[PDB]
């Protein structure tokens, strides 16, 4: 696998036209609340297809 | 059941909230697939299996 590439699976909100987030904080789907550590339906956001 | 003959209920003629489902830590896992588990709730069916 190359792992160059990165991908983003979820987010908060919507991309509006051309706006752009480089952002990396865990993104809560569900009743656990993160506090920057992964859990039951809450994921780090962040990909790549290797 | 015994996994070769895993048990099938059909489910039908009802409202639906997953969701009283999946915000329950009480659970080893709780995933989705094709579907984001909250969008479940605005759907309709002629069907539904467990």
């Amino acid at each position: 696998g190359n792992y160059n590439y990165l991908y983003r699976l979820f987010r908060k909100s919507n991309l509006k036209p051309f706006e752009r987030d480089i952002s990396t904080e865990i993104y809560q789907a569900g009743s656990t609340p993160c506090n920057g550590v992964k859990g039951f339906n809450c994921y780090f956001p962040l990909q790549s297809y290797g | 059941a015994s996994v070769y003959a895993w048990n099938r209920k059909r489910i039908s003629n009802c409202v639906a909230d997953y969701s009283v489902l999946y915000n329950s830590a009480s659970f080893s896992t709780f995933k989705c697939y094709g579907v984001s588990p909250t969008k479940l709730n605005d759907l309709c069916f002629t069907n539904v299996y467990a």
